[PDB]
RNA sequence: UGGGAGAGGGUGGUGGAAUUCCCGGAGUAGCGGUGAAAUGCGCAGAUACCGGGAGGAACGCCGAUGGCGAAGGCAGCCACCUGGUCCACCCGUGACGCUGAGGCGCGAAAGCGUGGGGAGCAAACCGGAUUAGAUACCCGGGUAGUCCACGCCCUAAACG
RNA sequence: CCGAGGGUAGGGCCCGUGACUGGGGCGAAGUCGUAACAAGGUAGCUGUACCGGAAGGUGCGGCUGGAU
RNA sequence: GCGGGGUGGAGCAGCCUGGUAGCUCGUCGGGCUCAUAACCCGAAGGUCGUCGGUUCAAAUCCGGCCCCCGCAACCA
RNA sequence: UGGUUCGUGGAGCCAUGGGGGAAUCUGGGCGGACCACCGCCUAAGGCUAAGUACUCCGGGUGACCGAUAGCGCACCAGUAC
RNA sequence: GAGCUAGCCCUGGCCAGGGUGAAGCUGGGGUGAGACCCAGUGGAGGCCCGAACCGGUGGGGGAUGCAAACCCCUCGGAUGA
RNA sequence: GAAUGCCGGCAUGAGUAACGAUAAAGAGGGUGAGAAUCCCUCUCGCCGUAAGCCCAAGGGUUCCUACGCAAUGGUCGUCAGCGUAGGGUUAGGCGGGACCUAAGGUGAAGCCGAAAGGCGUAGCCGAAGGGCAGCCGGUUAAUAUUCCGGCCCUUCCCGCAGGUGCGAUGGGGGGACGCUCUAGGCUAGGGGGACCGGAGCCAUGGACGAGCCCGGCCAGAAGCGCAGGGUGGGAGGUAGGCAAAUCCGCCUCCCAACAAGCUCUGCGUGGUGGGGAAGCCCGGGUGACAACCCCCCGAAGCCAGGGAGCCAAGAAAAGCCUCUAAGCACAACCUGCGGGAACCCGUACCGCAAACCGACACAGGUGGGCGGGUGCAAGAGCACUCAGGCGCGCGGGAGAACCCUCGCCAAGGAACUCUGCAAGUUGGCCCCGUAACUUCGGGAGAAGGGGUGCUCCCUGGGGUGAUGAGCCCCGGGGAGCCGCAGUGAACAGGCUCUGGCGACUGUUUACCAAAAACACAGCUCUCUGCGAACUCGUAAGAGGAGGUAUAGGGAGCGACGCUUGCCCGGUGCCGGAAGGUCAAGGGGAGGGGUGCAAGCCCCGAACCGAAGCCCCGGUGAACGGCGGCCGUAACUAUAACGGUCCUAAGGUAGCGAAAUUCCUUGUCGGGUAAGUUCCGACCUGCACGAAAAGCGUAACGACCGGAGCGCUGUCUCGGCGAGGGACCCGGUGAAAUUGAACUGGCCGUGAAGAUGCGGCCUACCCGUGGCAGGACGAAAAGACCCCGUGGAGCUUUACUGCAGCC
RNA sequence: CGAUGUCGGCUCGUCGCAUCCUGGGGCUGAAGAAGGUCCCAAGGGUUGGGCUGUUCGCCCAUUAAAGCGGCACGCGAGCUG
């Protein structure tokens, strides 16, 4: 569920917060966290390269295990489910029989106290990771590698998932969260199940401050600027666009496709995305 | 009101200091220029 | 106590025909639609045919004037959870009954909110016909919605 | 002390009245179409939704108070 | 101050590119109908805002006048 | 593309970022597209004084200045400020 | 040149007192179970009043100023973007 | 001789403005050539969440003392932050370094770039973060956690003894973390005391008092006590913690578990060492053998790594502990004890200011800590006042106009004015009471009203004690008293009704606009499959993001409610292995130059040939667009209806003389005695209309209209009073401006607005306080306007290029 | 154009007379009263409000009357804005 508030302040009227039902531990594993270096949207030249960023709550980065084929055949116990500020998902603490402790992003329905395992011979059950070829077609899957051994790159956001559509040679056909149909190598690992915390998208920030807490600084319309700043700048009083709607940098921003046509991965993308 | 000059000894030496000048081509040129002019001080005085 | 029939309800699964779309192959000059046509689609290779995929919705034959339910209503198949109901035995309790202002629940379709889903169908809308006109009936398209979950709405030729 | 009542302030109900507005009812022979009654020339009616000069039309469901 | 317009009864062609006034509706006459409308068959009706000039010839080209609608009128 | 007087010009020469890519004197470059003849020269390694430029420094000399001039400074000036 | 100023980064610090009384929890009522209602407890909030502090709304004064933006009275925010 | 020329000198304004907060002075006595100004005393006033004290920045000798007064000091000066000289800053424990990391910087390796250079993992550097051992008092003119006194403690080195598998930049634990609220116990701090100590005091009517005034502590090792933080023990297995490991991690077992124990801090006590007032005798002596106790209040500070709740999920690295590896086990480490060793820099003084930033001894600006008492509900608010610090570095008079700040006003009560601008009114707390409407929170402090002091009697519950007295915290009821008035002073909302805009809290034009603008949660479009898109960069490399379509970029719109119509012809974007065009290149029908020739060389048609464009489609919460004339109803008027021209399509719902209405003060209603505004209507909307959103909307607003109530000096309409100025005297003494001046009125004239010309009129010479009509007064080489083949910002389907992209 | 501050308001006047009232008149379609119209007359006077920034104007309530003009659309080193 998602938690609502009474309108006892204007902002509290619409604000909703996560229910945190699945969270069983309220501090992270000290050895599995490093300090996150806030950027403020600045790159190594000290230049804003992504606008409207900074000032959000301090965060500690939880090291996430996006490989899992490290520990093939070694099962683990789902010891806890915790809060991670760096992603939309929840993260599950694993205590391996190995003694090793790692984080994975927590899949939906995954339960504290259960066992999980990785490998070709692993059971087809939630929280287990296998290479795609050994997973039944039509099964829902998340945290999918894009290339073998390169790390889980796909369907990692809260509520996201991919579906295996079929097989073609050394490649399988996935339906990514975007709806795009794609050829992913068979030897790519993925976890059966969907990413948990599906109710994430039902969160209503409620007020400006909530945006600031997230390190999302105020976004200012080009229309509100001057011609020096932005193609939509200027005009006496309000103005319509007066040209094709565009970015500050002048390129068109309504429909203008921008992926490189000659991209080598185009051979592996069967169908462009959905809606 | 609050004015523009807010003395700070560390800031002075770190910005205009001799070692700062030397670290950069333009700053060395400053030192060169100031030496050629016969400046009695090449770099602002600051008490460390 | 023993037994029966049933689309009664809810949950999860799952099967084939068909429609559409997409890919591949073969193939050519029309297909489609109608009262007749036009729009539309089609040499940028459509229609018709075979193979491949994806997906959604509805369950043909059984099927009946049939069965279930208090009504609204309920139909591929499997399993799990559950209501009502009939019969038989003549075993138990002994009027514990009937109705029911209010209350409370259920309530087709359409509609509404937040998500998902969207093949076919289709308000609105567009176009082509018809026509004096045609904001219609017919035709080519087409958005809500139809579908799912949760929450509302609580109307009806809710009729026997 | 209580106290008719006067005063101050804010409420409740009722009645009259108001530029304008909304449909309604009636009004011998007004304009437009022809929706319903015979399969009324698209069977009707209907709850709801959307639309249109108007009757009305269309969608989804329902009913026969419809078929011959 | 600037543009466009005026033509059978109504609305629009023709003007640019001189000679040839046309389309739809309306109006009249006849049909069908019990009758009207629709529909069908025929027919009329303009001499082109007005005056002038060019031309062999002016709706058409040029000029003036009446008109008819639009647009402008800023710096203070 | 650059250099030369040469700004695409009939544009050779010299230099070279890219593609193709020889020969060793019967080899090769040049003589202003090109070709023939007549000639000039010997690429793709390097070094080389002197004659030339300059004046921080020393000296010599002015139809140079003479303290608002002459150097920003005749003086404790790249100072005080 | 970011010792002013604008943003961001890292590490610290500050915010008197009062007011309001969300969720939750408990108890009670309710029901087949519920939803729900009550009371207490609780102490939420770009919540309220108001200093520090951050502002600079209206007015007056100042105007070769106390000041190249100041003074008085007033007023905004004051657990938060 | 002029360049608003340049440098300098000196005038004018002028003995003029001013002499820098209106916190405030007076007298006596000193000093001295000279004193309102320096010193001393007394009186007065001001600050006291500072205007007192401490610390950090910054400043740099300004500190102390002596001797001085030319200049500095807005006057004066004998004084000084001034001149000259002398003296002054003392640390193993405070701060910083010989420790650690943070952002960032730098940078082995490495990567990149014409050069200069840019990057970059480890490492290093880098602090107000972490870590780390000193507290009290005395002393100097001037330093003190630094010197001295007492009581403590840290590191390093060596030696001794006991113990031990010792050993690290390696492993592991730990360090180690937010915000709000908050328990228990303490302290800091405070109040009271009939107790204890203390010079004295009896005034002026009373008081020899259980009277007044003063003070009644501070530091302290081990130990003990109180309160609290931290921590389970044992074994077996082990495959992870890049080697190892007995450690940590994981599994299993037993024992026990808001206990205890062990450990670590705070606090109290504590051997000991200190300190100690008023008053009157000259910073000192005394008081004093000072006493040094009880009760109460009590932190935001301490135990502190406490607890709870919450979502936005809250540094690192060392010190430290543990583990093992090389090694090594004569070593080595641990523990205790002893001795020795312990360096560098800062240390003065100012430090909300006269020593810092502001050119000034400048009403400005400047981070942290302490900041007492009484009362007012509280408090850091407010008034007074302690400690302490000040009266602001020109004065003395006078008592005009006028200005500032201030107080009061009869009758009226907004009639003032663009505006109730400004100023009134209201004003805290307790109680009673409180409407439309609403998103059920609110609107609410709505409105509106009552209460408020003091004295006596009775009484209820709590904290601390003990369950009690005393102290302290909330109270409740009686009966009374005084005043014009009881939150008696100070601080402390005026209210309401109704529209426009924006939902809301927020944000902005530093220094003329705070708004209706910006932001905003929310909505929708669009891009992006991850070496993402996009951004910065030549690049490498970064951001994006250690994120992955419930994510990220872009754009519009702007909570929420109900909605968001038709036009795809044009532009945009998206789709379209056809066709048309199309560059280099491929091709070489065919020519041409030259050569005696092979040959060399030049040109060259058809055809093949990419994107782009053309072309076929799609597309609006993409750029955008959403008609005209004419006729018709059994009165008129109007036109549901019809005809016709054009369009890509002809503006839907809603709303409308509007933040939009030209005509316009439209019309009609409302409110008013009167309403160019306002509110409500109407609709021929010059020129609304649906995400440059349309129409609504509770709540919110230092926004902008309109109205009423309250109340007022805004006004009728002005009067009086106060103080700071203006004025006089002493002191110091500017400025812009200035062709020179011996500088009148009228009517004329004149380049068209004359002190300056004409004629006339008027006029003794020179000032002071005032006024502002003129000197086309000052200031600023007009910012409007034009001009210039002047400049710059900005735009685009202007031109031509460049990046980027294809 | 090396600046002659620009509407209106306020304040302060002063002037002209084409006289709004008061005073003196002629003519009247002047019976009286009250008017109309002209002439002489500038001495004095010429109100307070609603609306607009408004000048002007309309409206309210009065009045003997509610005059029109000039003075840089009088007057910003007088003020307002
Ligand atoms: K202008
Ligand atoms: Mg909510
Ligand atoms: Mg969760
Ligand atoms: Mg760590
Ligand atoms: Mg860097
Ligand atoms: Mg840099
Ligand atoms: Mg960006
Ligand atoms: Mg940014
Ligand atoms: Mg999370
Ligand atoms: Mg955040
Ligand atoms: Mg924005
Ligand atoms: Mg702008
Ligand atoms: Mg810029
Ligand atoms: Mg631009
Ligand atoms: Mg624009
Ligand atoms: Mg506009
Ligand atoms: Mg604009
Ligand atoms: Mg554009
Ligand atoms: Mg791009
Ligand atoms: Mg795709
Ligand atoms: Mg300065
Ligand atoms: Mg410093
Ligand atoms: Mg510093
Ligand atoms: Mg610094
Ligand atoms: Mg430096
Ligand atoms: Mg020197
Ligand atoms: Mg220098
Ligand atoms: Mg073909
Ligand atoms: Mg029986
Ligand atoms: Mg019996
Ligand atoms: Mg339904
Ligand atoms: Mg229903
Ligand atoms: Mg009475
Ligand atoms: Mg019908
Ligand atoms: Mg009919
Ligand atoms: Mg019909
Ligand atoms: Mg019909
Ligand atoms: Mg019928
Ligand atoms: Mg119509
Ligand atoms: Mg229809
Ligand atoms: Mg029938
Ligand atoms: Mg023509
Ligand atoms: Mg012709
Ligand atoms: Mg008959
Ligand atoms: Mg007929
Ligand atoms: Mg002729
Ligand atoms: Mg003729
Ligand atoms: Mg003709
Ligand atoms: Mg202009
Ligand atoms: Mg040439
Ligand atoms: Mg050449
Ligand atoms: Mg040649
Ligand atoms: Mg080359
Ligand atoms: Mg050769
Ligand atoms: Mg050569
Ligand atoms: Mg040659
Ligand atoms: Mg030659
Ligand atoms: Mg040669
Ligand atoms: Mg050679
Ligand atoms: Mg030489
Ligand atoms: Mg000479
Ligand atoms: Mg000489
Ligand atoms: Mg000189
Ligand atoms: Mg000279
Ligand atoms: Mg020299
Ligand atoms: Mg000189
Ligand atoms: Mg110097
Ligand atoms: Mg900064
Ligand atoms: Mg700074
Ligand atoms: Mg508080
Ligand atoms: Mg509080
Ligand atoms: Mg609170
Ligand atoms: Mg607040
Ligand atoms: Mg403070
Ligand atoms: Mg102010
Ligand atoms: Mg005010
Ligand atoms: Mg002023
Ligand atoms: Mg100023
Ligand atoms: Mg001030
Ligand atoms: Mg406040
Ligand atoms: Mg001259
Ligand atoms: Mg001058
Ligand atoms: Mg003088
Ligand atoms: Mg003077
Ligand atoms: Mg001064
Ligand atoms: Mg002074
Ligand atoms: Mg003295
Ligand atoms: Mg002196
Ligand atoms: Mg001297
Ligand atoms: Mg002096
Ligand atoms: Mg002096
Ligand atoms: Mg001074
Ligand atoms: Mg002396
Ligand atoms: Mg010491
Ligand atoms: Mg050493
Ligand atoms: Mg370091
Ligand atoms: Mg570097
Ligand atoms: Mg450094
Ligand atoms: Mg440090
Ligand atoms: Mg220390
Ligand atoms: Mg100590
Ligand atoms: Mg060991
Ligand atoms: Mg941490
Ligand atoms: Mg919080
Ligand atoms: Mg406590
Ligand atoms: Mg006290
Ligand atoms: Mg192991
Ligand atoms: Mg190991
Ligand atoms: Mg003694
Ligand atoms: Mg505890
Ligand atoms: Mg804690
Ligand atoms: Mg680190
Ligand atoms: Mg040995
Ligand atoms: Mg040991
Ligand atoms: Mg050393
Ligand atoms: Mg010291
Ligand atoms: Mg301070
Ligand atoms: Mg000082
Ligand atoms: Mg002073
Ligand atoms: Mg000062
Ligand atoms: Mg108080
Ligand atoms: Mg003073
Ligand atoms: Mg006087
Ligand atoms: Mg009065
Ligand atoms: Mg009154
Ligand atoms: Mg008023
Ligand atoms: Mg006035
Ligand atoms: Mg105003
Ligand atoms: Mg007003
Ligand atoms: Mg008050
Ligand atoms: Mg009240
Ligand atoms: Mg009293
Ligand atoms: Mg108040
Ligand atoms: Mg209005
Ligand atoms: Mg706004
Ligand atoms: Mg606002
Ligand atoms: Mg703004
Ligand atoms: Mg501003
Ligand atoms: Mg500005
Ligand atoms: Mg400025
Ligand atoms: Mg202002
Ligand atoms: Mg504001
Ligand atoms: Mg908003
Ligand atoms: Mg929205
Ligand atoms: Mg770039
Ligand atoms: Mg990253
Ligand atoms: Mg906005
Ligand atoms: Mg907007
Ligand atoms: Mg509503
Ligand atoms: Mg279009
Ligand atoms: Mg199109
Ligand atoms: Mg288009
Ligand atoms: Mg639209
Ligand atoms: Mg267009
Ligand atoms: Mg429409
Ligand atoms: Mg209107
Ligand atoms: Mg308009
Ligand atoms: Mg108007
Ligand atoms: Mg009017
Ligand atoms: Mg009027
Ligand atoms: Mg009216
Ligand atoms: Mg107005
Ligand atoms: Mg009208
Ligand atoms: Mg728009
Ligand atoms: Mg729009
Ligand atoms: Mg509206
Ligand atoms: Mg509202
Ligand atoms: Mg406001
Ligand atoms: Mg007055
Ligand atoms: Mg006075
Ligand atoms: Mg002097
Ligand atoms: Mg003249
Ligand atoms: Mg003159
Ligand atoms: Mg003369
Ligand atoms: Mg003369
Ligand atoms: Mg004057
Ligand atoms: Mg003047
Ligand atoms: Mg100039
Ligand atoms: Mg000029
Ligand atoms: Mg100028
Ligand atoms: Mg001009
Ligand atoms: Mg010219
Ligand atoms: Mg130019
Ligand atoms: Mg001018
Ligand atoms: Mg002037
Ligand atoms: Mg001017
Ligand atoms: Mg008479
Ligand atoms: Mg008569
Ligand atoms: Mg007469
Ligand atoms: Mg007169
Ligand atoms: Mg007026
Ligand atoms: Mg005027
Ligand atoms: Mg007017
Ligand atoms: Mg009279
Ligand atoms: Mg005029
Ligand atoms: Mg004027
Ligand atoms: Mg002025
Ligand atoms: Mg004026
Ligand atoms: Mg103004």
């Amino acid at each position: 569920a998602v938690k609502k508030f009474k309108p006892y302040t204007p902002s509290r009227r619409f604000m909703t917060v996560a229910d945190f039902s699945e969270i069983t531990k309220t501090e992270p594993e000290k050895s599995l966290v490093k300090p996150l270096k806030k950027t403020g949207g600045r790159n190594n030249q000290g230049r804003i390269t992504v606008r409207f960023r900074g000032g959000g709550h301090k965060r500690l980065y939880r090291i996430i295990d996006f490989k899992r084929w490290d520990k093939v055949g070694i099962p683990a116990k789902v010891a806890a489910i915790e809060y991670d500020p760096n992603r939309s998902a929840r993260i599950a603490l694993l205590h391996y029989v190995d003694g090793e402790k790692r984080y994975i992003i927590a899949p939906d329905g995954l339960q504290v106290g259960q066992q999980v395992v990785a490998g070709p011979d692993a059971p087809i059950q939630v929280g287990n990771a296998l290479p795609l070829r050994f997973i039944p077609v039509g099964t829902v899957v998340h945290a999918v590698e894009l290339e073998p051994k390169k790390g889980a790159k796909l369907a990692r956001a809260a509520g996201t998932s991919a579906q295996i559509q079929g097989r073609e040679g050394d490649y399988v056909i996935l339906r990514l969260p975007s709806g795009e149909l794609r050829k992913v190598h068979g030897e790519c690992y993925a976890t059966v199940g969907a990413v948990g915390n599906a109710d994430h998208k039902n969160i209503v920030l409620g007020k400006a401050g909530r945006s600031r807490w997230l390190g999302r600084r105020p976004h200012v319309r080009g229309a509100a600027m001057n011609p020096v700043d932005h193609p939509h700048g200027g005009g006496e009083g309000r103005a319509p666009r007066g040209r094709p709607p565009a970015s500050p940098w002048g390129w068109q921003t309504k429909g203008l496709k921008t992926r490189k046509r000659r991209k080598p991965s185009s051979r592996f993308i069967i169908a462009r995305r959905k809606k | 009101m609050k004015r523009t000059w807010q003395p700070n000894r560390r800031k002075r030496a770190k910005t205009h200091g001799f070692r700062a000048r030397m670290r950069t081509p333009g700053g060395r040129k400053v030192l060169k220029r100031r030496r050629q002019k016969g400046r009695w001080r090449l770099t602002p005085a600051v008490r460390k």
